């Protein structure tokens, strides 16, 4: 989001939207946990900027808490690759504006 | 005259965008429910009358009647994610949808498709730049390893003894480690006990 | 009850006239576009999903699905005209329609159909008398030959090489025209390179089948066979004793008959059409030897050149340089099958036109010139012939005005203006005056070169006339379902 | 079309003489109209467009 | 009664041109998006599932269910464009359709078809000529060629290392430089590592023989075998008695068979794909044998280096250093398939440009730079060429503005602002000013190093233009069901 601002052009709104799409994963956690996705992100985004990103969403205690302490770590390749794959595919489809399929 | 015969489907203009949006968003919303330890399981009963209670997206999409091209694509994302590392087969699915869910917005604003890919590309390239920044490079560290393994054996049927599975995983990888080769690891499976 | 059974479409008097005339008009106008260098080809595709891109009216009608009685009469007019000289195939069509059109208008007024025919028939004989007097006799003579061949090559897709197709057809029809016959001309459509590569081979070309055999035989002793070479030694051995270094079998040849003919250094060719065998017997002097036991040395024709050329990348035997080669072969070359098709279609025409010369030197300045003249003459003739016929005669001529009308039509030039001008300048510049499409304006066809065959026009008027007349008489015809 | 070619060859004084039907020298012919007419013609016609293009919606009601 | 049966839909006059024009325009539009570096791919499905992602018009028009006459013609044009120069397939298909869009507003008014052909044919000629008068003839030289490579990779995902890749392209093109046959330069994409690892192999490389076998053997004596090496010792002995120290069995190799292979010191891989088997044949120069007993000394190819490295954990064999490596393999390494995929696409094109550089010298400013100029001059010639041709030629020039128009659209930039911004900068700078889509703004191609063979534009104009003339000429469509 902040980098989207440091770089104008129509790509600005794009980066912003991209970021908004990076909040779904968390929002979903709160969703599947039972807690209101919105009210959750409320405490998240807040407790996150204050105590570094080392804090996430504890679907077990319903709320925010330091993940590093809850021992909820995940390889970098997991997230890393995740963004990639999803990004690459979605991109392809975006370039698809016509499909003639006979039979 | 008749360019395309019958039994087809031609998506032109915003028709192509829309279709994919509603088609993917849906498939993305389906898996999204099975995300996290609280993930909601699904039952995929094909036409043979066989039950399929799985929590993995790839296992759900591999049994879901996917006729739309867009949906099939989402099926190749979880399959690819599941054929490489496997873990998070759900994420990629939900993630892909979200992005598209947002994209549609920019589209209805008059923003051309190609452009949307651009921003999402630069942003992603930076998304990693940051994720690779906050990371805390793990240490032959017996402590962290056994931990990471337990974060993969959780919310599963092997969670009741994720400790034993992780222990074996660590030693197995540490032994054949030299750059670690997954081939030097023989997984013998037999009934009993 | 019902006068006639079921499924029997009938038409009486005018009712029939309108239908017949109408159907003929649309059919005559359809091909009308295929006239002059502005000829707009058409794409007809039969059941077998076959695409035919031709400018020749006859080829069009003989490929179109016509079920209309009167309309079929037009297919006949174009058929005969195509069998007579070829050129003017569309001429008859359009004209035939115009006639019916002018005639129908006469009936609706109250005029008797009888008089119509009489007036038209009488004017048909008058014209056949005017043409021979006005015609411009030309000089054989390679100089005059190329002139007529040069005016018969244009108006087509191969107009880019009207100079080559002119000399090619000028050489062929000038090597064996005793009394020339369009059947002694074999045209081959070989793909590869532009038409500017077309060659003239003094003989007959085909495709051999054996390699080890003599690809280029000198004074060959051709032996045309028709009986299969299957069983093979005594058959091929009896061919080496006669001295036949070139075997042209009609049917298939056994592999053992090929290896033997391949060992005797005898160039063997299997799968030879029945016509290619006859053309090889009248070019080298070979005898159609049925069985493989009766052949001798007096049954072998002489062919000084029988080599294997791979022009365009396809093997072809060239039996050229004979004692009395009565049949030559036109080696056509095209970059595409499309261009190759059009070219050949026009080549044949020129072959017929040349055949018209060998039996008619006379020629007229085409492009509508002759038409306008006849119209002028015939019209005046009508005024000299009293009676209601004076109207029919003048109407007949008014039809000839449809030819130049179509000319300026396929060019986008206001007929009303070009016609009026044409006549005026024609009544002063005489016969020669015509219409030059390349440059919308009156011009001397004789000077422009545009010269058509007298005989080509002659038949046209007669055939078209008699035909149209017939379709007009049968004004009542149910059927018998 | 012919007018354009003859309009940039024999200068301005080249218009269409409907009477004859060919690009003729109206200046030499005598065909002259007070420039004021041309001005008003354009001015009015122009303003006429701008207005209609300035219309996105209206309300006449019966 | 009734000319044609209930099925012979007769479209004459104008209702024929129109229909054929509209469809052609729409078909072209379909591919009109696959134009440019960021084209819009099309996942063509064959009803049976198999989805094909293509960006080339030809491949697309050949995999689509075409059932329209005027439509099947477009497929021909694309095929005639793809088999002539290659790229521009989508262009020629779009232009031909567009040329039918600018004439339509004239037909509906009464503009005769033939006349229309005149201008169009006259314009194309005038345009083609200019291509030979405004074409910049450039120079070989590893220095220049490398430049022509960086310009082919720039403004792309590979631009990050276009410096290294550009070199590989030049060398790969220099090595096998005997009119460079793209069907000899292989590209091997394998995920694992970084683009900074990709190298150019003087032969081929495939994706073992035994754990620790001769990883890097000096001069190998390639021994290819189609049959499997399983039931054994009899076959292995035959390979040793031939001098074959390197064998590649297409099918799996016996467990024990592999043993005697590590004893006789002979590298031998099992389960070698058919395609790969052939590659090695065109690489080191080894002959493919089905049986192990048919393997002789004259069947053992030769290479300089043969190493087995684990590029990404998976051991890979390399076949570099061929006497006459007339079939190289560009080994590519990267993080994901995507990145690697794009890479295989950037290099592919890069090789093209470097190729056309050694061949045709006369080039031009791409990015629709030539179009903008042509459209300019053509408009001028309009004034010089009065009458019907005038207005037409102008519209013809207006059409050529579609190449740059859609060019910007295939990225997300406003076509208007750029088009106008181009005509301005073009009429001030030179015939080099085009549209750098990668930057969404005008720029000089001479400096932007954006060039393309003079042939390209030429092969497109004629072919594309003449096509329209066809649909225009044929003023009637009959089939006869």
């Amino acid at each position: 989001s902040q980098e989207a601002d440091k770089c104008p052009t129509l790509e600005q709104y794009a980066m912003r939207a991209f970021a908004d799409a990076l909040e779904v994963i968390p929002m979903a956690l709160a969703e599947n946990s039972g807690m209101n996705p919105i009210q959750t992100m409320t405490e998240v985004r807040a407790r996150q900027v204050k105590e570094n990103p080392a804090l996430g969403i504890d679907c077990l205690h319903k709320g925010t808490n330091d993940m590093k302490h809850q021992h909820v770590i995940e390889t970098l390749i997991g997230k890393k690759q995740q963004i990639s794959l999803a990004t690459q595919m979605v991109r392809m489809i975006l370039k698809i504006d016509d499909i003639r399929k006979p039979g | 005259i008749i360019k395309d015969q019958d039994r087809k489907s031609r998506l032109m203009g915003l028709e192509a965008l829309k279709s994919h949006i509603m088609a993917a968003k849906a498939v993305a919303n389906t898996m999204k429910t099975s995300l996290g330890p609280n993930g909601l399981d699904k039952m995929m009963v094909d036409k043979d009358g066989d039950v399929t209670v799985t929590n993995d997206g790839a296992t759900i999409l591999s049994m879901m009647d996917v006729d739309h091209q867009i949906a099939k694509l989402m099926v190749e994302l979880s399959k690819s994610q599941d054929d490489e590392i496997g873990d998070g087969t759900t994420g990629v699915v939900v993630l892909a949808g979200a992005l598209l869910e947002e994209a549609e917005q920019l589209l209805d604003r008059g923003i051309h498709p190609i452009r949307i890919a651009d921003g999402y590309e630069q942003a992603a390239r930076i998304a990693i730049e940051h994720l690779d920044k906050i990371s805390d490079s793990v240490l032959k560290n017996t402590e962290p390893l056994i931990q990471t393994a337990k974060t993969t054996l959780g919310s599963k049927v092997v969670n009741s003894c994720h400790r034993q599975m992780a222990e074996i995983a660590v030693n197995a990888v540490l032994t054949v480690a030299d750059d670690v080769d997954f081939e030097l690891i023989k997984v013998e499976g037999k009934v009993g006990g | 009850q019902m006068l006639k059974e079921g499924a029997k479409h009938f038409s009486g008097l005018e009712e029939a006239v309108y239908r017949n005339i109408q159907a003929c008009k649309e059919l005559a106008q359809t091909t009308r576009t295929a006239y002059g260098p502005n000829g707009m080809n058409k794409m007809v595709i039969n059941h077998l999903e076959k695409l035919f891109v031709t400018n020749d009216a006859a080829t069009i009608l003989r490929e179109l699905e016509v079920q209309h009685p009167a309309a079929k009469m037009i297919v006949m007019a174009s058929h005969m005209q195509e069998q007579e000289v070829g050129d003017g195939t569309n001429f008859v069509l359009v004209f035939a329609g115009a006639l019916l059109e002018l005639a129908e208008e006469l009936l609706r007024l109250g005029l008797s159909v009888s008089e119509v025919i009489e007036g038209y028939e009488i004017a048909c004989k008058k014209a056949h008398e005017i043409l021979p007097d006005l015609v411009c006799c030309s000089a054989r003579d390679v100089d005059e030959v190329s002139s007529l061949l040069h005016t018969s090559v244009m108006s087509k897709q191969y107009g880019n090489e009207v100079f080559l197709a002119k000399l090619i057809a000028q050489a062929c029809v000038s090597i064996f025209p005793d009394h020339f016959n369009v059947d002694n001309i074999r045209v081959c459509k070989i793909l590869g390179s532009g038409v500017h590569s077309s060659s003239v081979l003094h003989g007959m070309v085909f495709k051999k089948e054996t390699e080890g055999d003599v690809t280029s035989v000198k004074d060959a002793k051709i032996a045309v066979y028709s009986c299969p070479f299957d069983g093979m030694d005594a058959q091929v051995k009896a061919i080496a004793d006669t001295g036949a270094n070139v075997v042209v079998t009609g049917g298939r040849v056994a592999d053992m008959a090929l290896h033997y003919a391949n060992k005797y250094n005898i160039m063997l060719v299997r799968l030879n059409s029945k016509w290619d065998l006859r053309r090889l017997c009248k070019t080298v002097g070979a005898t159609a030897l049925p069985r493989l036991n009766p052949p001798v040395l007096e049954e072998m024709g002489h062919c000084d050149s029988v080599y294997l050329s791979e022009v365009g990348d396809t093997q072809v035997v060239v039996f050229k340089h004979e004692k009395e080669g009565a049949i030559s072969t036109i080696v056509l070359r095209g970059s595409t099958d499309n261009l190759m098709d059009d070219i050949e279609r026009a080549v044949d025409d020129g072959v017929n036109t040349f055949k018209v010369l060998t039996r008619d030197k006379r020629l007229v300045p085409g492009g509508g010139a002759t038409e306008i003249e006849l119209a002028k003459q015939i019209t005046s003739y009508g005024e000299t012939c009293p009676g209601l016929e004076q109207y029919a005669i003048k109407k007949f001529a008014e039809a000839f005005e449809a030819i130049p009308r179509a000319l300026a039509e396929n060019s986008g030039v206001k007929a009303n203006e070009v016609i009026s001008k044409l006549y005026a300048v024609h009544q002063e510049g005489n016969k020669n005056v015509g219409l030059d499409i390349e440059v919308p304006a009156v011009k001397d066809m004789l000077e422009a070169g545009v010269l058509d065959t007298y005989l080509g026009k002659y038949w046209a008027i007669k055939l078209a006339t008699n035909a149209a007349v017939t379709v007009l008489r049968v004004d009542q015809i149910i059927m018998a379902k | 079309a012919k007018l354009r070619a003859f309009h940039n060859e024999a200068l301005k004084w080249i218009g269409l003489d409907l009477v004859n039907g060919k690009p003729r020298d109206n200046k030499q012919a005598g065909v002259f109209e007070p420039t004021i007419v041309k001005v008003k013609s354009l001015k009015f016609a122009t303003e006429a467009a701008i207005t209609i293009l300035r219309i996105d919606d209206l309300i006449k009601l019966h | 009664v009734i000319l044609l049966k209930e099925g012979t839909d007769s479209s004459q006059g104008i209702p024929q041109l129109v229909s054929n024009i509209s469809a052609c325009q729409v078909i072209a539009e379909a591919v009109r998006t696959t134009l440019g570096p960021r084209g819009m791919d099309k996942l063509i499905v064959d009803g049976r599932g198999k989805a094909t992602i293509s960006n080339d018009g030809a491949t697309i028009l050949k995999l689509l269910d075409v059932v329209h006459p005027a439509a099947k013609t477009l497929v021909d044009i694309a095929k005639s464009q793809d088999a002539e120069v290659g790229d521009g397939t989508t262009s020629v298909t779009l232009l031909a359709a567009e040329f039918l869009k600018q004439v339509k507003p004239y037909v509906e008014e009464g503009l005769h078809p033939q006349i229309i052909i005149r201008a169009f044919r006259t314009a194309t000629q005038l345009a083609v000529n200019k291509i030979k008068e405004i074409a910049v003839t450039v120079k070989e030289q590893r220095k220049l060629l490398e430049k022509c490579a960086m310009t082919a990779l720039s403004s792309k995902l590979i631009s990050q290392q276009k410096a290294f890749f550009a070199k590989m392209v030049v060398d790969a093109v220099m090595m096998l430089d005997d009119l460079l046959q793209l069907k000899m330069i292989g590209i091997k994409k394998v995920q694992g590592g970084a683009l900074e690892e990709s190298q150019l192999v003087a032969g081929v490389a495939f994706k073992a023989g035994f754990e620790m076998q001769p990883k890097k053997y000096h001069n190998p004596m390639i021994a290819l075998l189609n049959v499997e090496l399983e039931l054994l010792y009899d076959k292995l002995e035959k390979i040793h008695h031939s001098g074959a120290k390197v064998v590649l069995s297409k099918l799996p190799i016996g467990d024990v068979a592999t043993q005697y292979f590590a004893d006789r010191d002979m590298f031998c891989a099992g389960r070698v794909p058919e395609e790969d088997l052939k590659r090695t044949m065109m690489a080191c120069g080894g002959s493919i044998q089905t049986s192990v007993n048919a393997l002789s000394s004259d069947v053992l190819g030769r290479c300089q280096v043969f190493e087995e490295t684990q590029i990404g954990g998976e051991r890979y064999n390399f076949f570099t250093g061929c006497p006459k490596a007339k079939t190289c393999t560009i080994i590519l390494r990267g993080g994901a398939e995507q990145f690697m995929e794009e890479t295989e696409r950037s290099l592919h094109d890069a090789i093209m440009i470097v190729r056309r550089a050694i061949k045709n010298d006369s080039v031009v400013a791409g990015g629709g730079a030539i179009e903008m100029e042509l459209s300019k001059y053509l408009r001028d010639y309009s004034r010089t060429i009065p009458g019907k041709q005038q207005l037409l030629i102008g519209a013809y020039a207006k059409a050529l503005e579609i190449i740059p128009r859609q060019l910007c659209d295939n990225a997300g930039f406003d076509a208007t602002n750029i088009l106008n911004k181009l005509r301005a900068r073009h009429a001030q700078g030179g015939m080099w000013y085009g549209v750098d889509i990668n930057t969404e703004d005008i720029a000089d191609n001479f400096e932007a190093f954006v060039w393309e063979p003079a042939m390209v534009r030429i092969n497109a104009l004629t072919a594309a233009s003449e096509a329209a003339c066809l649909i225009v000429s044929v003023d009637e469509t009959i089939k006869n069901p």
